[PDB]
Parts: C-alpha cells; structure tokens; sequence
C-alpha cells in the first residue's frame, strides 16, 4: 500500500503442499516494513 | 590570444601567505522541506 508517502508491506511466508491454486486457510500478513518514500505509483512489474 | 583567455585560473597558496591568501576549506549546509516526508531530523532526549 502507498499511503501518505510510505510505501507499506506486509508478508507472510508459509509451508505448503500443493502443485496448483491457492489454499483454504485463513493467516493473516504481519508489517513486513515501511518507507517513507513519498513518490506516485499507479503502475508496477514482477523481476523474474 | 588576445582578448581570448582560458577562463581558469589556479590559486598560489604557499604557506608564508597573509591570512587574506591563506586557504580556507568551506561547507555550506542547506537544508529543505517538500512534500515527501521528514528523514534528517535532531536527537530526541530521554529522561529516566
């Protein structure tokens, strides 16, 4: 999330057992970091 | 040439100059504020 100037992140790293989709349980993400950057962003890509 | 000079000139600062022609090293400090967030800030005192 940017709000304010900050850029928020929260993660969750998680063990899993699946080749495919996404899982049923509930977890909630914890604050990764913050920072406080104060630039616009309306767009963004993955580094693969 | 004549009237066509390079524009540099370097200084001669031998160590029996007068003080008007001794070196001085300088720092200039300026500071700013936009609409990014505060990062340069002064120490915060605790009490006990």
């Amino acid at each position: 999330k940017n709000i304010d100037g900050y850029f928020k992140i929260y993660s969750k790293h998680t063990p899993i057992n699946l080749v495919r989709d996404l899982p049923q349980g509930f977890s909630a993400l914890e604050p990764l970091v913050d920072l406080p950057i104060g630039i616009n962003i309306t767009r963004f890509q993955t580094l693969l | 040439g004549f009237n066509c000079y390079f524009p540099l000139q370097s200084y001669g600062f031998q160590p029996t100059n007068g003080v008007g022609y001794q070196p001085y090293r300088v720092v200039v400090l300026s500071f700013e504020l936009l609409h990014a967030p505060a990062t340069v800030c002064g120490p915060k005192k605790s009490t006990n």
